[PDB]
């Protein structure tokens, strides 16, 4: 078939329509990026010789070719500790929850360590670790950062995020109500802080149900971490690849240097061997160069994961589509393997309506302009209200502000301005 | 370690900043001897949290930082043909 | 079958006819000795970075 | 240490070209690394055998080579681009974007030359000497639900105040810097105060 863009959605518009939100939901979105690669390494000499001194020789021919790629993949296994470091290692301090966890109704308990786990994650980290050679030469290098020391790096973000805002992320840890840090982003987002509090039960509830929804979107989801396992995926096949490549003769009588060496003396051997150093050397410097170019995209992706960690979830973000669909809110950082996961909390307008509009309000001969909303008519009244929530208030002198006449507003409406 | 076997090191319980780092947690430094330990994630600190406690700062400081980047590289040249056959 | 490594007894079914085995690296990891056809597994003696 | 990411860069690509030339001395399996030593002993017959053995060899070093300055040049383009973001934001405007100007909320920056980079001296305002205030979300007064415009509510223990957020400056509160929605039934943990009428 042909493929389909999205469905067709006419905006009903007008010069003097406007649609305003009479509600919202708080939407939790995920966001999986990849911060590190496995730190492989591969010891050029035995890869490409094993352990035959007459080939070793040979291969001194080349020159420092192997210093070059012993060094290259060095310089990728140091990156990676930095990749995470940048990533994870933002805050000083330690910040630990408070033993009772009253946040005025919003549940914490799936992205907060569970105390009775050995491990030490969330439930929802649980989650996604559950979701996602040697002998030729092919070792692997542990990450400077255990993950349970990432964990307890996140724990930090998230215990410091939900005690103290975005202020443990400029200067010191300023405690702060939950509720009250919410109608802050509220404020954020250019919503009043009342509908925070008169709501306050209401946006618990959605902000609850909605990280419910998370654990078990991944848990039935395989897919969900497929970033973070192409990665994987990639680099085990990388290797696996530059395995195979030693079974191959090159041109050489025999892929096996024991085997040459066994049969041939060295006037005969060398041009065998020869074969299979030139063959196994430009094997190596295949997978070296994909393991740099492929380094460079993780490297690509740690940066951005760091972005949003210092934005998103150590400061609410005002870039669209940077933390999640919606008005950014606030995030959440969980550990992942090889990478991490946000939570963004969006402020998502819901159930919107129809209202007539106009740019001022004519009164006693001067034009009136809202200060912080918009003016609306429900057909037969005028109020002004916030753009992102409908919410009709009296329009009076102490909501709205006179510049010149009414002769000079197009669609500006008679009506009248209350003096308190 | 997990890393592998280190030797020379000491091996103390007391957590530092990492130095050198080994691995899987493990660092090194120079403390006089090497002394090997599980590094430091930082101090901890507890928020006073509460339902209806805000702290306020009632100073500030104006702080000055440096952030340093590579803008360019060294310009290059070099004759494949020389290079090679002179 | 020349080579450097670690003989130790081994708990792989070998069929009757087999003389070595290998593993994905497609190399010998495994051998049948000639004399009591005892199964020997090979595996590299102790290395690493230093 | 302070320019050790100017210096990085230096020494990675003079590193490079020090492994490019020392290669010229490496025979690749000819007679001789010299070619002016082949051309001297042997005719093209032979020489050209041995000469092939060195091209492939310097052809492989060089390509070597040029395929590690292509990787690293794409590092300091992205860091470049970095420097120009951060040139337009933070020196040319006052950012919003948390730890991208310096940590602390960004007040102002200024650019300094460098040696293949640049340095930029980020001003920040940093929170200092805070202290414990009981709060409110709201005021109830006239039975009415009264909200900070822009402060936050705080207690000293025996009055309340309207203070900016970011800065102690405790406001008596006033209809000019509160605003009313809805009443003292609704909003949890509201508390009794009086809110003056100028
Ligand atoms: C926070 O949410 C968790 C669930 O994610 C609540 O834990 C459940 O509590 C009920 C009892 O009300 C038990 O029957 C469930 O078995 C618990 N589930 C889990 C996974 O523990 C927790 O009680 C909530 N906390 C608060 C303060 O509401
Ligand atoms: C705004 O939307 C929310 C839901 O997102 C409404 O709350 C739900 O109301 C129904 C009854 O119609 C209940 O069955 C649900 O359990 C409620 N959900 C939650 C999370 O409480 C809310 O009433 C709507 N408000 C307005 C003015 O329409
Ligand atoms: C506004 O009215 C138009 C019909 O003229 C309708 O298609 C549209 O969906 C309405 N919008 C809202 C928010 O009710
Ligand atoms: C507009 O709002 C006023 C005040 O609530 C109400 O009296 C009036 O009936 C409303 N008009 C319409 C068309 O809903
Ligand atoms: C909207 O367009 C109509 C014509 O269809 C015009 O009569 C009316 O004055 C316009 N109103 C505004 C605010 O432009
Ligand atoms: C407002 O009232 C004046 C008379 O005072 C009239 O001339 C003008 O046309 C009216 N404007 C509108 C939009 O009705
Ligand atoms: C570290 O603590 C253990 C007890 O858990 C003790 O046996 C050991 O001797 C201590 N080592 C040092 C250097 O203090
Ligand atoms: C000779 O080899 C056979 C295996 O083919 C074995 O069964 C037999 O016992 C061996 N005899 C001696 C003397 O080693
Ligand atoms: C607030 O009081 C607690 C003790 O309950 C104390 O630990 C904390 O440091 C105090 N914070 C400030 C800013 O004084
Ligand atoms: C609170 O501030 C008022 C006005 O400065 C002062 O009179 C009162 O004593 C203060 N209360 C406390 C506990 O500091
Ligand atoms: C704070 O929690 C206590 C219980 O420890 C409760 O009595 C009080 O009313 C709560 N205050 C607010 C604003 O939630
Ligand atoms: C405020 O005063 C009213 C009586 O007018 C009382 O019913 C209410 O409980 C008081 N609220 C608080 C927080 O003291």
């Amino acid at each position: 078939y042909t493929m389909s863009l999205g469905a067709e959605n006419s905006v009903a518009y007008s010069n003097n329509s406007i649609a305003i939100p009479t509600n919202f939901t708080i939407s939790v979105t995920t966001e999986i990026l990849p911060v590190s690669m496995t730190k492989t390494s591969v010891d050029c000499t035995m890869y490409i010789c094993g352990d035959s001194t007459e080939c070793s020789n040979l291969l001194l021919q080349y020159g420092s070719f192997c210093t070059q790629l012993n060094r290259a993949l060095t310089g990728i296994a140091v990156e990676q500790d930095k990749n995470t470091q940048e990533v994870f290692a933002q805050v000083k301090q330690i910040y630990k929850t408070p033993p009772i966890k009253d946040f005025g109704g919003f549940n914490f308990s799936q992205i907060l360590p569970d105390p009775s786990k050995p491990s030490k994650r969330s439930p929802i980290e649980d989650l996604l670790f559950n979701k996602v050679q040697k002998f030729n030469g092919l070792t692997v290098l542990p990450p400077l950062l255990t993950d349970e020391m990432i964990a307890q790096y996140t724990s930090a973000l998230l215990a410091g995020t939900i005690t103290s805002g975005w202020t443990f992320g400029a200067g010191p840890a300023l405690q702060i109500p939950f509720p009250m840090q919410m109608a802050y982003r509220f404020n954020g987002i250019g919503v009043t802080q009342n509908v925070l509090y008169e709501n306050q039960k209401l946006i618990a509830n959605q902000f609850n149900s909605a990280i419910g929804k998370i654990q078990d979107s991944l848990s039935s989801t395989p897919s969900a971490l497929g970033k973070l396992q192409d990665v994987v995926n990639q680099n085990a096949q990388a290797l696996n690849t530059l395995v195979k490549q030693l079974s191959s003769n090159f041109g050489a009588i025999s892929s096996v240097l024991n085997d040459i060496l066994s049969r041939l003396d060295p006037p005969e051997a060398e041009v065998q061997i020869d074969r299979l150093i030139t063959g196994r050397l430009q094997s190596l410097q295949t997978y070296v160069t994909q393991q740099l170019i492929r380094a460079a995209e993780i490297r690509a992706s740690a940066n951005l994961a760091a972005t949003k960690m210092s934005e998103c979830v150590l400061g609410q973000s005002k870039r669209v589509d940077f933390c999640g669909k919606g008005y950014h809110l606030m995030s959440f950082p969980q550990s992942a393997p090889h990478g991490v996961v946000f939570l963004h909390v969006t402020y998502v307008p819901a159930q919107e309506k129809n209202f007539t509009t106009a740019p001022a309000i004519c009164h006693d001969g001067k034009a009136h302009f809202p200060r912080e909303g918009v003016f609306v008519s429900n057909g037969t009244h005028w109020f002004v209200t916030q753009r992102n929530f409908y919410e009709p208030q009296i329009i009076t002198t102490d909501n709205t502000f006179v510049s010149g006449n009414c002769d000079v507003v197009i669609g500006i409406v008679n009506n009248t301005v209350y003096d308190p | 370690t997990r890393a592998g076997c280190l030797i020379g090191a000491e091996h103390v319980n007391n957590s530092y900043e990492c130095d050198i780092p080994i691995g899987a947690g493990i660092c090194a430094s120079y403390q006089q001897s090497i002394i090997a330990y599980t590094m430091s994630l930082g101090a901890e600190n507890s928020v006073a949290y509460s339902n209806n406690s805000i702290a306020i700062p009632t100073n500030f400081t104006i702080s000055v930082t440096t952030e340093i980047l590579p803008v360019s590289m060294t310009k290059t040249s070099v004759d494949c043909t020389m290079y090679i056959c002179g | 079958l020349t080579g450097t490594g670690v003989l130790t007894e081994s708990n792989k079914k070998f069929l009757p006819f087999q003389q070595f085995g290998r593993d994905i690296a497609d190399t010998t990891d495994a051998v049948r000795d000639p004399q009591t056809l005892e199964i020997l597994d090979i595996t590299p003696c102790s290395f690493g970075g230093v």
